[PDB]
Order: structure tokens, then C-alpha cells, then sequence
């Protein structure tokens, strides 16, 4: 999930755009 | 930046400048 990915690792803003709607 | 982490409303703020206004949701936060 995204606060696994993105808060509590290292993210990419590249991989963020697999949220977007 | 080799040490980036977003969280709380950092998290909402990257997604919308990444997103736009297409808007975004996550199901999950893990």
C-alpha cells in the first residue's frame, strides 16, 4: 500500500502515478 | 534526492502535484 511504499520506504513520485485516477 | 519519504500531508500533496486534476484515491495505506 502507499504509506508501505512512500512513507515508511523510500518512494519514486514516478510510482504515485498509480494512483491517479 | 536518495533519502525522499512523504507522509501524512506531504503524501496528499505529491499526489495531487502528480496527479493534477484527474484527482487519485488509495484503497489501503498498506
Amino acid at each position: 500500500g502507499i504509506v508501505e511504499q512512500c512513507c515508511t520506504s523510500i518512494c519514486s513520485l514516478y510510482q504515485l502515478e498509480n494512483y491517479c485516477n | 534526492f536518495v533519502n525522499q519519504h512523504l507522509c501524512g500531508s506531504d503524501l496528499v500533496e505529491a499526489l495531487y502535484l502528480v496527479c493534477g486534476e484527474r484527482g487519485f484515491f488509495y484503497t489501503k495505506p498498506t
